[PDB]
């Protein structure tokens, strides 16, 4: 609305310039009746410029209940956030747990064959080595050239 | 659990002081 106003200025300005100065040569109706009509629109855009300065103290007023809003809604956000965070956490781990209960639950096993099996695994060292071993000494964990060459599978096809 | 459940709660009274 300024562009209008301006050219509303200016144009009454040295156009009531020209009416004065054309008075002044003499000694024009009709260009004196369009600065009436200029003058009465100017008038109105100065009535309607100070409603839109009203209108923008308002919109200044509700912008900042709009600053204040936001502010309130961060500060729920940041809050809720670290809350989220400590408990992702807390039912990742607990997550973690229940996955090893549930494995454990698919096997289960009675305490005598654990106890046969650890004993079979471990009567000579198959699984954990002897207390007093030297590198070169014949016994390994895996099945040995020995009990390969005199196993079935080496003799009975060969 | 506790803790998280007072923590929304304390920001929960917040927010009402807000409002």
């Amino acid at each position: 609305t300024r562009e209008r106003l301006l050219s509303a200025l200016e144009d009454l300005e040295v156009l009531s310039r020209e009416l004065i100065e054309m008075l002044a040569i003499s000694r024009e109706n009709q260009v004196l009746e369009l600065l009436i009509h200029r003058d009465g629109e100017f008038q109105e855009l100065m009535k309607l410029a100070l409603n839109q300065g009203k209108i923008h103290h308002e919109m200044q007023v509700l912008e900042k209940e709009v600053e204040k809003r936001d502010s309130d809604i961060q500060q729920l956000q940041k809050q809720l956030k670290e809350a989220e965070q400590i408990l992702a956490t807390a039912v990742y781990q607990a997550k973690e747990k229940l996955k090893s209960i549930e494995k454990a639950r698919k096997g289960a096993i009675s305490s005598e064959e654990i106890i046969k099996y650890a004993h079979r695994i471990s009567a000579s060292n198959a699984v954990c080595a002897p207390l007093t071993w030297v590198p070169g000494d014949p016994r390994r964990p895996y099945p040995t050239d020995l009990e390969m060459r005199s196993g079935l599978l080496g003799q009975m096809n060969n | 659990l506790e803790r998280v459940i007072e923590m929304i709660q304390n920001c929960l009274a917040s927010l009402p002081d807000d409002l």
